[PDB]
RNA sequence: GGACAAGUCUGGUGCCAGCACCCGCGGUAAUUCCAGCUCCAAAAGCGUAUAUUAAUGCUGUUGCUGUUAAAGGGUUCGUAGU
RNA sequence: AUUCUUCAAGGAUACCUUCCUCAAUCAAGAACCAAAGUGUGGGGAUCAAAGAUGAUUAGAGACCAUUGUAGUCCACACUGCAAACCAUGACACCCAUGAAUUGGGGAACAUCAUUUUAUUUAUCAAUUUACGUGCCUACUCAGCACGUUUCUUACUUCUUCACGCGAAAGCUUGGAGGUUACAGUCUCAGGGGGGAGUACGUUCGCAAGAGUGAAACUUAAAGA
């Protein structure tokens, strides 16, 4: 079998993070910078973590995955979610009026407010 | 079939009191359960309580103040001298300090504590605490 | 809610009614427990559960006022395992000042002292009891208060405060949680009453 | 060289809460056993080892033997603890019973008899506590009647500053590790019953997580 | 004045605990599920004041799924929550 | 020790007396109705190689027509039943799933 | 269950005569029986007359000559 | 096996064995 | 040796002789036998046997148990009794 | 445990009918009681104790195969021995939750017929009572089922059932709960394991058997 056992798993997710901007898609370049960024002295070791690596930047290429958390992709995710509409979607639902059930009518009508407005049976 | 009113109201009682309720309806009553009732309002343990009349024997319904801890009927309804309250006290009773037995005496029902102010015996009812 | 003195604010407006009927947040499940069925008024024909409108506003300015007597916000924790609601306890986390949960529960987190997540807060606030169940049982053995928004076929156990509403659809949570903030920043001297508040709800929705 | 890692260490730590009655009131665990040692003076708490015995599990050529021991702790009057715990040698579970015990620390009630003269000197109602098929009932006493009772449960009624009881068993009390528990939940349950004493209502107080907000904030 | 005393007004318990507000039972220091819940008054505009009202729960009354019910029942009686709805204008 | 609530079969008490007997399919031991293994059967008469080779040949079935199957109801004792492989041995805490119906 | 009955002395006397000879500490007391298979008329000793010394074995466990008596 | 240890041979047979027993012992005292 | 207060002492014997109310000890290093020296209990007293009371909530009125440990009658009717 | 025709019963439900403690449980006593078994007449297809033959096996008086008598079935008399079990005595009270089910009734469908108040309120509400479908004379029918909400009786389930209890397995409106905080009423059994449900005596039975029921001795455990 081929299974990466942790120790290379872990030390692959700790480069990306570190220096996910000058590594690519090809594991010769990938092994140079890795050689160069780590201390362990396993050379077979260090050729299976630039191989997990390459295999990283694959996956990212195409989407997110669940355990980097790159700091520049988390800032942009976090300002496209942050988007504030030009009118809120509750105010554009009552604009468009609100249909109730008789049930709902009849709870409505027993209260202190009353049937509100832009409320219509159906 | 049902032999004693008492007993079964008064395990009705203790019943709804170790399970923290408010309210509890008593079915049947009688001039007895009446009597033992006034005694254990009068020292605190219960409350008010109602009667509701049907024609036939009546209906209780006892409010609680979750101060009663227990309390039970002794059957069969022994003779107790007024020398042997002590022995009462001491067998059915957490402590010599608080709780009373109650008594059917010539004189009415009443506490252990009042019957022996004024010295008479009778025949062990109950007890509540 | 009631105060000291008969003032009749902190009711429930006709603007508040006109925004819990537009997101559904009157509409419960088919199923029912036994705890649950004082909240409920009335069934329609498909089968759907109607939640009575008063006692929500009612339970829910109740859970207002006990958050906003906790001196340290950071004392209250809010809890959601469901997708639909991380993104709403974080908004509120933000505005309130409390701290949050997300995702799975850890267990032992209000239990195991040696851990270097411990936490050890006053009041708790889950979106679920049902799926929030691990959070409810530990809390039960460090005395912690527990508010939880419940549906009609909640269990009831170690609730404390519940606020009967729509557990489930992305529109009917952050209204709930929105509503929620708004009134304990009232409560507070932080914004007025007289001015509708600028934050829009469509900020605490859940976004893939 | 104690860190503490709980707002109740923190507290205990500085110069604030300097009774064990302020935790007692609010039931807040103890998950440290240094407040112990803090809150209760030296030369008082009187800790003893009880009983220390082999269990064994059987296993694929040979079993596995440990050791159980069992502590009790307690003040001169009014505080009892027992734990029990168990290690692979005698020393390493005797050490760790010590700690179960000053963690599991609880209040005893104590009364009169017949008169109230001088001080507390019995329990004040009728307990019975369970642990297994032992069930131990203890009974108030007049004064000068000692402690009538087993020599187990009479070394676990002195480390609580009980004088006079009267004391009943049943069960099969030679299992003395339900021996001793049974004794434990009986003196528990003497602050758990409601006396006409305690009718008269009661003043709310501000528990210490929230009264010092400001200074565990920190 | 609550508690036991010697022959002279010396009180001789080591405490007094607190009594649940709904079973008006003793709550022990080994329960460990007993809750406090601090409820903020209001001035007249809707900001709280400082002061509160305090309630304790028993703590088995949680384990069996009833608190939800004893506080409800508090609450109206302490005059916080309002029983029913209003009456139209 | 008590292994089943229902002691495996499906008289509760104060509901019955006695249960008829059957033969077991496999056996012929007698066991009583309730308590048997029952399984509703039913079987194609010929596997689909087969099937097909008669179809051909056949001017009834040849254009869309079902062929005929086989019905039985089996009834098994608790020995056939386990030999068999119909059900196995169960974990506790699992013995209480009941599959009403089939599939 | 027993009775409890206020005028059921007859029954709990009755009831417990019958049961008191269900134990053996009792019965033999009571009986007159295990006195007559008694080598001693229910005395604490007696004498007697040797006829023949005998060594008896002792039971499985152990292993020993017991050096006995018969008298 | 659905029941705990005997402690002997099969309860059935035991007394099976003691029912033939009974039977001699009257044919016999019959002879007298 | 333990229950049960008091020796990991020194010789002899070697599943023998013996001890041991019960658990157990004795086949070559016996904490138990036969002895010496020390030590323990209570003492002008102290062992052993048999009977009896308490230990015993193992006869249970106060106060037992009856699904699986011993123990609910195969089912109804029914008199005396309660 | 097929259908039809008959005979006498039984429970539940409905009722502004009648009566007025007439009841609960029970030594003695009575009736009924699976299969096997017994007696006298019928009947005899199947299966099949005993027996026979063939295999298998070291052996095989067994398991497998082919047979085969009594029995298995009916009528009238006996017997009274079951893991006759829910291994759980009868009567009475209290008791949390969600889905189902068997019988009866009410609402609905169908058929006929034609309270004050209350401008200034609220602590335990003065009316949550809502809702449709399919079949149906060119009559066991003003009918039959289904859908929705209540009620009385019965057998149950929770794998999305609470206290409490128990040595535990487990029990839980139907208790093994409400018990050292030990008392609702009555009755039947048990007192370490064996010897033994044996011996002797006596009652019942055609027999087979059934009921009642010891001791001398022997054991440090047996058991859950
Ligand atoms: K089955
Ligand atoms: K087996
Ligand atoms: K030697
Ligand atoms: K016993
Ligand atoms: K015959
Ligand atoms: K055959
Ligand atoms: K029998
Ligand atoms: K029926
Ligand atoms: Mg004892
Ligand atoms: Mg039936
Ligand atoms: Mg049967
Ligand atoms: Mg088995
Ligand atoms: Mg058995
Ligand atoms: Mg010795
Ligand atoms: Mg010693
Ligand atoms: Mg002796
Ligand atoms: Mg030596
Ligand atoms: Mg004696
Ligand atoms: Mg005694
Ligand atoms: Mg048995
Ligand atoms: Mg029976
Ligand atoms: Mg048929
Ligand atoms: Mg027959
Ligand atoms: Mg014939
Ligand atoms: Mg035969
Ligand atoms: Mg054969
Ligand atoms: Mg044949
Ligand atoms: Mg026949
Ligand atoms: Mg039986
Ligand atoms: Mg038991
Ligand atoms: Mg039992
Ligand atoms: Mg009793
Ligand atoms: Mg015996
Ligand atoms: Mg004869
Ligand atoms: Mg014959
Ligand atoms: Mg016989
Ligand atoms: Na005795
Ligand atoms: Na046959
Ligand atoms: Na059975
Ligand atoms: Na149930």
């Amino acid at each position: 079998g081929k299974i990466r056992t942790k120790t290379v798993k872990r030390a692959s997710k700790q480069i990306v993070e570190k220096y996910f901007s000058k590594l690519n898609k090809d594991f010769y370049q990938n092994k140079r910078i890795v050689m160069d960024v780590t201390i362990a002295r396993s050379k077979k070791l260090k050729n299976k973590i630039a191989g997990y690596a390459t295999h990283i930047m694959k996956r990212l290429a195409r989407g997110p995955v669940r355990g980097i958390s790159l700091k520049l992709q988390e800032e942009e995710r976090e300002r496209r979610m942050d988007y504030v509409p030009e009118v809120s979607h509750v105010d554009q639902a009552i604009q468009d009026g609100i249909r109730v059930d008789k049930q709902t009518l009849a709870m409505l009508k027993r209260m202190e407010t009353g049937v509100p407005r832009h409320v219509l049976p159906n | 079939t049902m032999m004693s009113v008492l007993a079964n109201a008064l395990r009705c009682i203790a019943g709804a009191e170790r399970r923290g309720k408010r309210q509890v309806l008593i079915r049947p009553s009688s001039k007895v359960v009446v009597k033992f009732l006034q005694v254990m309002q009068k020292h605190g343990y219960i409350g008010e309580f109602e009667i509701v009349d049907d024609h036939r024997a009546g209906k209780i319904v006892v409010n609680l103040n979750g101060r009663l801890n227990k309390c039970g009927a002794i059957c069969p309804r022994f003779d107790c001298t007024a020398r042997d309250f002590e022995k009462w006290v001491k067998n059915i009773l957490p402590s010599r300090q608080f709780g009373f037995v109650v008594l059917t005496t010539s004189l009415g029902i009443m506490d252990h504590e009042e019957a022996r102010a004024r010295n008479t015996g009778g025949k062990v009812l109950g007890f509540f605490y | 809610t009631s105060v000291s003195s008969g003032a009749k604010v902190l009711r429930m407006k006709e603007s508040d009614v006109q925004k819990l009927l537009a997101m559904h947040c009157h509409l419960g499940t088919k199923n029912s427990s036994s705890a649950m069925k004082k909240y409920i008024h009335g069934r329609t024909s498909d089968g759907t559960n109607i939640i009575d409108i008063h006692m929500t506003w009612e339970k829910l300015i109740l859970a207002a006022r006990v958050i906003a007597a906790v001196e340290n916000p950071q004392d209250v924790t809010v809890c959601s395992t469901r997708l639909f609601g991380q993104r709403a306890i974080f908004k509120f986390s933000q505005l309130v000042g409390t701290s949050f949960l997300g995702g799975r529960f850890i267990p032992g987190t209000f239990t195991n002292q040696i851990q270097k997540k411990f936490m050890q807060p006053r009041v708790l606030v889950v979106t679920d009891p049902r799926t929030d169940h691990q959070a409810l049982r530990e809390a039960s053995l460090v005395n912690i208060p527990v508010i939880a928004f419940c549906d009609t076929d909640a269990p009831l156990e170690f609730v404390d405060i519940a606020i009967p509403c729509n557990n489930r659809g992305r529109h009917s949570i952050s209204m709930m949680y929105w509503l929620l903030a708004r009134e304990v920043l009232r409560l507070r001297g932080t914004i007025p009453r007289s001015v509708p508040w600028e934050v829009k709800v469509d900020l605490f929705f859940y976004r893939d | 060289e104690w860190v503490p890692c709980t707002k109740l260490g923190r507290l205990v730590k500085d110069q604030k809460i300097t009774s064990l009655e302020e935790i007692f009131l609010f039931s807040m665990p103890i998950k440290e056993h240094q407040i112990v040692d803090q809150l209760i003076r030296e030369g008082d708490l009187r800790d003893e080892m009880m009983l220390v015995f082999p269990v064994q599990k059987a296993t694929s050529a040979g079993q596995r033997t440990r050791f159980k021991a069992f502590n009790v702790v307690g003040d001169g009057n009014g505080h009892i603890g027992v734990g029990a715990r168990v290690g692979k040698e005698v020393s390493l579970a005797i050490r760790a019973s010590m700690i179960a015990a000053k963690l599991s620390i609880v209040p005893v009630r104590r009364g009169y008899w017949g008169n109230k003269i001088g001080e507390p000197h019995t329990i004040p109602i009728k307990v019975t506590g369970k642990c297994g098929s032992v069930a131990v009932r203890l009974i108030p006493a007049p004064r000068g009647a000692g402690i009538v009772a087993a020599p187990v449960p009479k070394k676990i009624l002195e480390f609580a500053g009980v004088e006079d009881v009267y004391t009943s068993s049943c069960g099969k009390t030679r299992t003395r590790g339900n021996f001793i528990m049974a004794t434990f939940y009986a003196l528990r349950k003497t602050y758990g019953f409601l006396t006409p004493d305690l009718w008269a209502e009661t003043e709310v107080s501000r528990d210490p997580t929230d009264e010092h907000s400001e200074f565990l904030s920190m | 004045t609550i508690g036991t005393y010697n022959e002279e007004g010396v009180n001789v318990d080591l405490y007094i605990p607190r009594k649940c507000h709904a079973t008006n039972s003793l709550i022990t220091s080994f329960d460990h599920s007993a809750v406090q819940i601090a409820i903020a008054n209001v001035d007249p505009n809707g900001v709280i004041d400082g002061t509160t009202t305090t309630l304790c729960i028993a703590g088995y009354l949680r384990c069996q799924g009833e608190s939800d019910h004893a506080i409800n029942h508090l609450a109206i009686a302490k005059g916080i929550v309002r029983i029913k709805t209003g009456k139209k204008p | 020790t008590t292994k089943r609530r229902n002691h495996g079969r499906a008289k509760p008490p104060c509901s019955r007396g006695r249960v008829r007997p059957v033969h077991c399919f496999n056996c012929s031991r007698l066991v009583p109705k309730d308590k048997s293994v029952g399984r509703f059967v039913v079987r194609r008469m010929l596997d689909q190689a087969s099937a097909r080779d008669v179809a051909e040949a056949s001017l009834i079935y040849g254009s869309g027509f079902p062929m005929p199957k086989l019905y039985m109801k089996q009834r098994y004792c608790i020995a056939c039943a386990i030999h068999s492989r119909t059900v196995r041995a169960r974990p506790v805490e699992d013995r209480k799933r009941r599959y009403t119906s089939k599939v | 269950t027993k009775t409890n009955g206020q005028h059921a002395a007859r029954k709990l006397v009755r009831l417990r005569r019958k049961n008191r000879w269900a134990d053996k500490g009792w019965k033999k007391s009571h009986t007159f029986v295990a006195q007559k298979a008694n080598p001693f008329g229910g005395s604490s000793h007696a004498k007697g007359i040797v006829l023949e010394k005998i060594g008896v074995g002792a039971k499985q466990p152990n292993s020993a000559i017991r050096k006995c008596v018969r008298v | 096996g659905t029941i705990s240890r005997p402690g002997g041979m099969r309860p059935k047979w035991h007394k099976k064995r003691i029912k033939r027993l009974k039977r001699r012992r009257r044919r016999m005292r019959q002879r007298s």
